[PDB]
Order: C-alpha cells, then structure tokens, then sequence
C-alpha cells in the first residue's frame, strides 16, 4: 500500500507461497493477475475477512491455469471497436508468439 | 559518611513524616495539606539540584550515582518500600472516585517518577491506563494539572504503546485541542502591556509517543 498521509509505503499483505514470477498485472485492484516460470496463471485474492491482524496480512491463492506458454508482457486495450458482456482486457506477451 | 547539611535537616522532616503516614491503618484522617510535603519536599530539593548542572541523560537515581547532594540520600528512602508503601498503587487507584481521594494519587506517582520504573503500570491491574484515559477525558483541571504525565512511563515501554497504538490516538485527538488552547491562552494574558505547568507536563507524555508509527498522520 501507499499512505498519502503518512507518506511512506505500507505492508498490507504477502503471499508466502514460493513461485518465481515472470510478469504480473492488477486486474480490478482486489484481483491480481500472476505469472510463472513455470508456465501457468494464477490470482491471489486480497482477503476480505479481516477478523484479526495475522489473517488479514495473508493472501490467498484463488484459481490456478496452465497458459503453456511463457508469459513477458501485460497490458491493458482491446483489439475490438467501441461500440459506445463482459468486463476490463488484458492482453499479454510471450515467447512463441502467441498473443 | 555524617552527611548532615548546613540548613534544616530534610529527613528529620522526612523521618516526621514516615511517623505520620506510616501509622495511618484505618484511623480515618486525610493527609492532603499534610502530603502536600511529600510533592513539596522534593520540589525544594529539586530547586537546589539545578547548581550542580546536572545532565539531563539521568534514567537512573542519584542515590546510584550522585551521593554529593541530598537529591540521591531522601530518593533511596522512599524506594526501600518493603510492600508497606506498594499497597498505596492498590489502594488509591482500584477503588478511587472522589478528588480528595484521586489527590492522594496524581500528586505522588509524580513523586516517584524517577521510581516508578516498568512494572506498576504493566502489572495485571492495568485499568490504571483505562483510568487515565478517564482522568483525561472526564477530570478536573487541578486534576488534569497532575494527570497527563502519569502514563510516561507507559509509553517508555514498547509494549503498551504497541498493545495501545489506535486507543491513544483517540486521546490525542483531545490533548492537542488543550495544547492549542494554552497558546490562545498565555499569549492572550502576555498581550496586553504592548499556567504553563501543565503545557511543561503534558509535552512530558507526549515525548515518548512523538516517534511512534501512524500518528504523524494526525500531527500534521
């Protein structure tokens, strides 16, 4: 986190799970996007039951995706017109391209 | 060794003292014009400490470290309690509501500010801090005179102010408020040819809590 107030930065949470990232992207500010060197996706939920303080520094792997397929990019735009269903895109870069 | 002073003797008053209070088992007398000695005692005391030009880095007692003035002789003797004088913290804090009888407290835990070390206010009976949040919030003004220093030695320790880091950041919503009154107040009563005790003792507490974490958001 960053407090503006304070003016220094702030440790909300920390996932403890041991995976080495290869590109990560916020999705909707509660949803966050991760990579692997592994080759898969996976989103780590910010924990809403914040009952006490130890589980509410903790947060939660929520769903798990094999893209098989290294991941460098992320970024936000779609391909389509506007014409102004569902919700935000995120498009991302890789090694075999593969968009 | 014969240290005797060259005025009147401090603990032949003392010593008068200790047979006053020291025999008072439920005879039903108040001392409050007669302790007004053992807040008064010290203070005299305490006017002649200042020729010797002490440092003030000093978190121990002169009877450890200076046996030159009576400063280090008469603290030693108030410390060696023995449970006699450490039934008074049980006693005039856990069942306290009356003035008179909150005057037999906040004007000697003053006393022994230099005494009281760690673990009176860490102890169990720990409804003495919750008490001075209501004697802060609720007191009288002689009472509030005495009454804000009283948790310095709480936020020496870190572990109350890390077991208290949001209960006293309501309370000092409140004092800062009375610390921007005094400007308004004393200025007011200097402008006019053209009371700061307790803007002395209130900084006193707010000195330990002035470094912490998440209250400068407030300060500013």
């Amino acid at each position: 986190a960053y407090k503006p107030m304070e003016g220094n930065f702030e440790e909300i949470a920390r996932d403890f799970n041991p995976n080495w990232m290869s590109a990560v992207e916020i999705l909707d500010d509660d949803n966050f996007l991760g990579a692997e060197n592994a080759f898969n996706l996976f989103v780590c939920q910010k924990d809403s039951a914040a009952t006490t303080d130890e589980e509410r520094q903790h947060l939660q792997e929520v769903g798990l995706f094999h893209l098989g397929e290294f991941v460098n990019v992320f970024c936000h735009g779609s391909l389509v017109m506007q014409n102004l269903p569902t919700q935000g895109s995120v498009l991302f870069g890789t090694v075999n391209g593969m968009i | 060794m014969t240290t005797v002073v060259v005025h009147v003797d401090s603990k032949a008053e003392l010593t008068t003292l200790l047979e006053q209070w020291e025999k008072e088992h439920g005879s039903g007398q108040d001392m409050v014009p007669i302790l007004t000695r053992m807040s008064q005692l010290i203070e005299k005391e305490t006017e002649e400490y200042r020729k010797g030009d002490p440092d003030p880095f000093d978190d121990r007692h002169p009877g450890r470290a200076d046996p030159e003035c009576m400063l280090g002789h008469l603290l030693r003797i108030l410390f060696k309690n023995d449970d006699f004088m450490n039934a008074l913290v049980n006693a005039y804090v856990m069942t306290s509501r009356e003035p008179p009888l909150n005057t037999a407290a906040c004007r000697l835990l003053l006393d022994i500010m230099p005494g009281l070390e760690t673990a009176v206010v860490f102890q169990e009976k720990e409804g003495i801090v919750e008490n001075l949040f209501k004697w802060a919030r609720e007191a009288d003004q002689p009472l509030r005179t005495y009454s804000t220093g009283l948790l310095g030695g709480a936020m020496e320790n870190q572990d109350i102010a890390a077991n208290y880091r949001d209960e006293n950041s309501q309370l000092v919503a409140i004092v800062l408020r009375r610390l921007r009154e005094l400007q308004l107040q004393e200025v007011a009563l200097r402008q006019e040819n053209k009371p700061a005790i307790e803007q002395r003792l209130i900084l006193q507490y707010l000195t330990p809590l002035g470094e912490y974490q998440e209250l400068l958001p407030i300060f500013m």
